[PDB]
C-alpha cells in the first residue's frame, strides 16, 4: 500500500494524458512530467513468465521509480536496470528485505538504505 | 464464428491469414499480429529470435495504433520519433511479403525460400535503422534482405 | 454496420477528438504569449492561414513586424480550428455509438429470432 | 436498451454517485449537474426553492467553463466578474459537501442533518454573497451556513 497507492495516482494520472505523447511538439513541462512518470512506471508493471516475485521483491522495485529514482533513465533500459537491481538485492541486501517483510512496511530507515543502495546502483548503472 | 473460435484450442501454432492484407497485394496474407506458435518461446529459440519478433510486433502495432489517425489529422504534428517508425513498419510490412514457388502463376515472380537465420538477421537491420535510406518499394516480394538492396538500385531508374 | 467496424471508428475519432482537444488548449498557450508581445511589435493545418497569403501572392524594421503579427493571426487560427475539430468529433462519437447500440441490440434480437425460428419447426 | 429504458418510466429521480469528484475529498460524492429530479419544477418545489437550486447550477455550470483557462492562460484575465463566479462557485461546491452521522465511528466529526429550509437559506446567501469575505475551508464539510461561519473564527 505504503507504494500501490502513488503508483495508481500517477498511472491514472498518465493514462488521462497518454494519447497526447505522441504528438507533443510543444508540451509544459507539468503534464510533460506526468507523461515521463507514466512510462517508467508502466515498464515497472512489465514481466516475464514462470519468475513469480515475493512482494518485498516487488515493492523494493516499485520503489524505486515511484520515488523517482529511474525518471531520468532510459524507457529502453528499465526492464534491464530493474532486474540488476533486484538481482543485487536479493544477493547483498537481504537484510533489508527481510526489514521490509518483517516490519511490514518501509521503516524511516530502511527507507534512507534503500536510497543509497539506489542511487549508487544508478551511478553504477551509466557508467 | 463458433468453427474457426472453437478451433484454436486444438493447435500448438497459427497461422492466421487476413484478407485485409491480402488486399493489399501482401502474400502469403499472414496477420503478423494474430499469427502463433508454442514454441515462440526465448528458452525454446532464444532471445535474438524472440527479441527480433517481439521487436517487429511491436512496430507493427505501434503503426496500427496511428494509421487511423495520421489518416485524418496528417502526418505533420508526428514526432520525427514516430515518423521513422512510420517508415520502418510499412518497410517491414513488405520484407515480410514473399514470393512463393507455388505461387509464380499468381505472383509473376519465381519463388522464394528464404533460411532461418536469413530471416532474423534482415529484419534485425531493419529494426536497427541500418535501411532507412532504401524505398519501401524495395521491400515488396523479395526473398532475402538482399534481394531489397538490389531491388533498390534497380529501382534506382 | 459491422460492430467492429463501428468499433474502429469510434476508436479511432475519441482519439483523434482528445488529440485535437490537447492542440488547442497549446493554440491557446502561444496565443497568449503572442498577444502580449504583440502589443510593442506594433509600435513599430494552420486555418486558412498558407492559403490565404498562397492566393493573393498570385527595411528589416517590417520583417519582425509581418512577423510579429503572422504567429499571433496562425496560432489564434490553429486554435479555433483545432476547437472545432473536436467539436466535429464529439459530435461523432456520440452519433456513432447511437449507431453502435441500435446495432449491437439488433445483432442480439437476429440471432434469438433465428433459433427460436429453428426450434418451433421440430 | 430495454432494460434501463424500461426502468426510467418509472424514476422520479437520479442520484448519481461519482468517483471523480470523491477523489477531490467531496462528499457525499453525488454529482450536482448529472443528478437529477422530476419535481424540481417552480410549480412544485416553489419559486424560491426552484430558483435557488437553478441558481447553484449554472453558477456550477460557468465555473466548469472557466476551469479550462484557468489551468492553461493562468487565472487572471479574469473580471471582477469572473473572479466572484469562481470564488463562489467554489464555496458553493464545498458547501454541497456534508459530514454524516454514520461516519462519525471515526471520521471525528460530528454528523449534520441539515433542514431543507437552511439548505435553501444557506445556498441563497452564498450566491447573494453575504459570505464572499468568508473563506473556502469555513464551507467544507460543514451543516448550515452558521456553521461556514464558525469555522472561519476558528479559521482566522
Ligand atoms: C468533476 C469535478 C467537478 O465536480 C464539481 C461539482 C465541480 O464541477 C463544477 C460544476 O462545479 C468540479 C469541477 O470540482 C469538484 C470539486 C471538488 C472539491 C474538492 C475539495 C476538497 C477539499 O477542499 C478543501 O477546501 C479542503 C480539503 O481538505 C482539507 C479538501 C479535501 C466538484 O465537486
Amino acid at each position: 500500500k505504503q507504494v500501490a497507492g502513488t503508483m495508481k495516482l500517477e498511472l491514472a494520472q498518465y493514462r488521462e494524458v497518454a494519447a497526447f505523447a505522441q504528438f507533443g511538439s510543444d508540451l509544459d513541462a507539468a503534464t510533460q512530467q506526468l507523461l515521463s512518470r507514466g512510462v517508467r512506471l508502466t515498464e515497472l508493471l512489465k514481466q516475464g513468465q514462470y519468475s513469480p516475485m515475493a512482494i518485498e521483491e516487488q515493492v523494493a522495485v516499485i520503489y524505486a521509480g515511484v520515488r523517482g529514482y529511474l525518471d531520468k533513465l532510459e524507457p529502453s533500459k528499465i526492464t534491464k536496470f530493474e532486474n540488476a537491481f533486484l538481482s543485487h538485492v536479493i544477493s547483498q541486501h537481504q537484510a533489508l528485505l527481510g526489514k521490509i517483510r518483517t516490519d511490514g512496511k518501509i521503516s524511516e530507515e530502511s527507507d534512507a538504505k534503500l536510497k543509497e543502495i539506489v542511487t549508487n546502483f544508478l551511478a553504477g548503472f551509466e557508467a | 464464428d463458433p468453427a474457426p473460435a472453437t478451433t484454436f484450442a486444438h493447435l500448438d501454432a497459427t497461422t492466421v491469414l487476413s484478407r485485409a492484407i491480402a488486399e493489399l497485394g501482401i502474400y502469403p496474407a499472414v496477420d503478423p499480429l494474430d499469427s502463433t506458435s508454442r514454441i515462440m518461446d526465448p528458452n525454446i529459440v532464444g532471445s535474438e529470435h524472440y527479441d527480433v519478433a517481439r521487436g517487429v510486433q511491436k512496430i507493427l502495432q505501434d503503426y496500427k495504433s496511428l494509421q487511423d489517425i495520421i489518416a485524418i489529422l496528417g502526418m505533420d504534428e508526428l514526432s520525427e520519433e514516430d515518423k521513422l517508425t512510420v517508415s520502418r513498419a510499412r518497410k517491414i510490412q513488405r520484407f515480410l511479403s514473399q514470393p512463393f514457388q507455388v505461387a509464380e502463376v499468381f505472383t509473376g515472380h519465381l519463388g522464394k525460400l528464404v533460411p532461418l537465420k536469413e530471416t532474423i538477421k534482415g529484419f534485425q537491420q531493419i529494426l536497427a535503422g541500418e535501411y532507412d535510406h532504401l524505398p519501401e518499394q524495395a521491400f515488396y516480394m523479395v526473398g532475402p534482405i538482399e534481394e531489397a538492396v538490389a531491388k533498390a538500385d534497380k529501382l534506382a531508374e | 454496420a459491422t460492430l467492429k467496424d463501428i468499433t474502429r471508428r469510434l476508436k479511432s475519432i475519441k482519439n483523434i477528438q482528445k488529440i485535437t482537444k490537447s492542440m488547442k488548449m497549446v493554440a491557446a498557450a502561444k496565443y497568449a504569449r503572442a498577444e502580449r508581445e504583440l502589443k510593442p511589435a506594433r509600435v513599430y493545418l494552420c486555418g486558412a492561414i498558407h492559403s490565404s497569403v498562397a492566393k493573393q501572392m498570385k527595411l528589416a524594421n517590417i520583417i519582425y513586424y509581418s512577423l510579429k503579427e503572422s504567429t499571433t493571426s496562425e496560432q489564434s487560427a490553429r486554435m479555433t480550428a483545432m476547437d472545432n475539430a473536436s467539436k466535429n468529433a464529439s459530435e461523432m462519437i456520440d452519433k456513432l455509438t447511437l449507431t453502435f447500440n441500435r446495432t449491437r441490440q439488433a445483432v442480439i434480437t437476429k440471432e434469438l429470432i433465428e433459433i427460436i425460428s429453428g426450434a418451433a419447426a421440430l
